[PDB]
């Protein structure tokens, strides 16, 4: 498979971004694309093979290297808040008619480090007259006040993830439509059957995995540092 | 070998390591069309007028580098490391037109056998290297040696005489070449 | 404009070590019969080659054999190849030769000198290489003496050739070179009086 | 270019999905149509050549149109779990190049067939804020954002419980003098909602 590296960071304007690809399917082509919302893909910079490197459509500001067969690597050696993107690294066979892409990498290139904010999660109990009216319960999850956007929703029922009846928000909300540095929200929801969530023993969990800062970097303000984190909040069953 | 009317030689490849050289070309009847500068990732047109008429995306001749250095890793482990066979070349001197006081000419310099495609074709005027040269891109024999034409534009007088230099590993010593 | 497709190299599964490939397309009676030959080279030795005529890879020498029964297994490569007298040697000649190398009309220069007795008429910058370059003297076409030189290929897409005849300057007589090219509407006569 | 429209597109459970591509170069022969999920990268979903029409796999069928220059992917019986982005390439391979050039995508959004629906708006409570939730809609009705601010209305949400049946919509507003009778009165709700 083609795994990139690190899936998700954070990075102050004017600091070095190394954006590393490696692929095990013993190809030669190789390529860095990013993607934004009405540009689709466009491609940064590819290799033919170790050594060499080629200009794609966007190569400013971005820097390629194939040290090897296996690894393709970006490197941004002055991140700028334009470079505040999805990276997606890729792999093919010469004249090969397939590409095969990468898990992804949000990439936060952010003026100040005060923006980033992890999220408060709040887990909200089923209204009786929903477990009166359906016979079933759905209890709904709010992860709030955090920046970037770079979060993982799960549920947890007495210890296991769950899926079945299991959903949440394709994207994030801003608190403020307005500030080019609003913190954003998610909302999830889990619904059980109103037997098994009136049964006090169950307990059902919801996670928040946020992606921040780093063992690495410098915090210098009075609250904690918001390193990359998981933040849980818990309830029980009823009568 | 076969026969037809034309002989296009489209996709003209060559790789050869350690060194990391290679080289590119296109030929139509004999002549070359273009050649992709593979530093310059550029298509360079032998005829200008050419080159505004027609194109080459110089990519595909980078890929297939990319392809055919590949093959030379594997082909080299494939036969024990057999090496390369060294040839030696053979270079004649002769001018474009016949010879005339005072009339700007192309003294040219054609070394043929070359094998591997490293040589350094150095003209030596009056006993003086120089240099409105002009080299070209090795063309491919049909024993995949391979020749290589240097020219120099100059204007004869009686005074100074000509030999071509030629630097090559098939050659113990360099190898000149009077007129 | 039109575009220059390559073929594609399929790919293998002091010292130095040379790689060399090339794509040869065969044309006769413009496309009426193309042939189209793939080479494979290690250190001066064909050792693999597709030959449309076979259709198929075949191996030249041992270190071939691999390789060639590999490209014949998988038939993206094969087929891709064979399609390759299509979209390589037919493409190239139907678009950009036809535009460029086959559209290519330099009118030759014909110039009739006397070294010393012997006559040179000296035919230069002509494309492409189809000439016939016949002298005259007194109106009657002189086959003997006559020595021509090969078609010299100058290496800037225009021939040279140099046909020198031997004869002895009698005052009155006048000698012609004709010379037949492709490039002319009607042939070339230079003369020189004696 | 590649030009793809339209820019998202919006199909009910068991409709054709006709998502449409179009390129100006005519030297390209090749078109990968690729599908991108959320949180993933995309994978080549289908691919014709130009030398033929129509290229068929199951449900999904590439439609090819040399002289038009056009292009056109149906997918039939659409399931939910079609809902994602398509991007249409092209590429003229002729050239040996390696970069394909993508378009820019359609957004597919599949709805999904509800049986039977009963659909309601619910208060829940913080435990351990005052959050609204609406419930068991058909996916007919459109869930617009709010009016105003202080007010968050997230999108509709698919949910299947696996076990009994079951698929349910859903959307969750909350605030901090909001309530939930008031909640999406700036969304066209359907006239037989429960309020308790």
């Amino acid at each position: 498979a083609v795994t990139q590296s690190p899936r998700n960071k954070v990075a102050v304007t004017g600091g070095k971004v190394t954006l590393s690809c490696n692929q095990t399917n013993n190809h030669n082509n190789m390529y860095w694309y990013r993607q934004d919302t009405g540009h689709g893909l466009r491609l940064i910079h590819y290799s033919y093979g170790a050594g060499s490197t080629e200009k794609g459509d966007i190569p400013d500001g971005y820097k390629a290297s194939r040290p090897s067969q296996e690894n393709f690597s970006l490197i941004l050696e002055l991140a700028t808040p334009s470079q505040t993107s999805v990276y997606f690294c890729a792999s093919g066979d010469f004249w090969g008619d397939t590409l095969y892409f990468g898990a992804g990498t949000r990439l936060s290139v952010l003026e100040d480090l005060k923006n980033v904010f992890p999220p408060e999660v709040a887990v909200f109990e089923p209204s009786e007259a929903e477990i009166s009216h359906t016979q079933k319960a759905t209890l709904v999850c709010l992860a709030t006040g955090f920046y970037p956007d770079h979060v993982e929703l799960s549920w947890w029922v007495n210890g296991k993830e769950v899926h079945s009846g299991v959903c949440t928000d394709p994207q994030p909300l801003k608190e403020q439509p307005a500030l080019n540095d609003s913190r954003y929200a998610l909302s999830s929801r889990l619904r059980v059957s109103a037997t098994f969530w009136q049964n006090p023993r169950n307990h059902f969990r919801c996670q928040v995995q946020f992606y921040g800062l780093s063992e690495n970097d410098e915090w210098t303000q009075d609250r904690a540092k918001p390193v990359t984190q998981i933040v849980s909040a818990e309830a029980w069953g009823r009568a | 070998a076969i026969e037809a009317d034309h002989v296009g030689t489209y996709g003209i490849s060559v790789y050869q390591s350690p060194g990391d050289i290679g080289q590119y070309t296109f030929e139509f009847d004999g002549d070359e069309l273009f050649y992709v500068d593979l530093d310059k990732k550029e298509t360079v047109w032998m005829l200008p007028e050419f080159g505004q008429l027609a194109s080459f995306d110089p990519q595909g001749g980078l890929q297939n580098i990319a392809v055919v250095k590949h093959n030379l890793g594997v082909l080299t482990k494939r036969s024990n490391s057999t090496p390369a066979t060294n040839e030696a070349p053979q270079a004649t001197v002769f001018p474009k037109s016949p010879v005339l006081l005072g009339q700007p000419n192309t003294l040219i310099c054609f070394v043929d056998n070359i094998f591997p495609p490293v040589i350094n074709i150095t003209w030596l005027r009056n006993s003086k290297s120089v240099a409105g040269v002009y080299e070209t891109s090795f063309f491919v024999n049909r024993d995949y040696s391979f020749h290589k034409l240097s020219y120099l534009t100059f204007i004869p007088s009686d005074d100074d005489i000509y030999d071509c230099k030629v630097e090559h590993w098939g050659l113990e010593e360099p190898v000149l070449k009077h007129w | 404009r039109v575009s220059y497709y390559g073929p594609k190299t399929s790919p293998v599964q002091e010292r130095h070590f040379v790689y060399q490939f090339m794509g040869e397309c065969y044309f006769t009676n413009g496309t009426q019969r193309i042939r189209y030959v793939t080479r494979y080279i290690y250190n001066r030795e064909e050792y693999v080659r597709y030959d449309s005529d076979v259709g198929e890879h075949r191996a030249v020498t041992e270190l071939g054999r691999p390789d060639a029964e590999y490209w014949n297994s998988q038939p993206e490569i094969l087929e891709r190849t064979r399609a390759e007298l299509d979209t390589v040697c037919r493409h190239n000649y139907e678009g950009p030769e036809t535009h460029t190398s086959l559209r290519r009309l330099e009118q030759p220069n014909v110039v009739i000198s006397l070294s010393r007795n012997t006559l040179v008429c000296s035919v230069t910058d002509f494309y492409p290489a189809k000439i016939k370059v016949r002298w005259f003297r007194n109106g009657q076409e002189e086959t003997v003496g006559v020595s021509s030189t090969q078609l010299i290929r100058n290496g800037d897409w225009t021939f040279q050739v140099l046909v020198m005849l031997e004869m002895t300057p009698r005052r009155g007589e006048v000698y012609t070179c004709h010379v037949e090219h492709p490039s002319l509407k009607s042939p070339i006569t230079v003369e020189w009086r004696a | 270019q590649v030009r793809q429209s339209p820019q998202s597109l919006t199909v009910w459970e068991g409709e054709t999905a006709i998502l449409n591509c179009s390129y100006e170069n005519s030297a390209f022969d090749y078109f990968p149509w690729y599908q991108q999920f959320p949180g993933e990268g995309p994978a080549l979903l289908i691919a014709i050549r130009s030398v033929s029409d129509k290229k068929e796999d199951g449900r999904f069928t590439i439609f090819f149109n040399k002289r038009e220059k056009k292009l056109s992917l149906h997918i039939t019986d659409s399931q939910p779990g079609d809902s994602a982005t398509y991007f249409c390439a092209a590429s003229a391979t002729g050239a040996n190049t390696g970069k394909l050039t993508f378009g820019h995508g359609t957004i597919l959004r599949v709805h999904p067939n509800i049986q039977n629906p009963d659909p309601a708006v619910y208060q829940l409570r913080d435990s351990k804020k005052s959050v609204c939730l609406f419930t068991d809609f058909d996916s007919q009705t459109n869930v617009s954002q709010s009016k105003d601010s202080d007010v968050y209305i997230t999108d509709k949400c698919v949910l299947d419980m696996r076990s009994m049946d079951f698929k349910s919509n859903s959307a969750v507003a909350w605030s901090n003098d909001f309530a939930c009778a008031n909640a999406f009165n700036n969304s066209i709700i359907p006239e037989d909602t429960f309020f308790p």
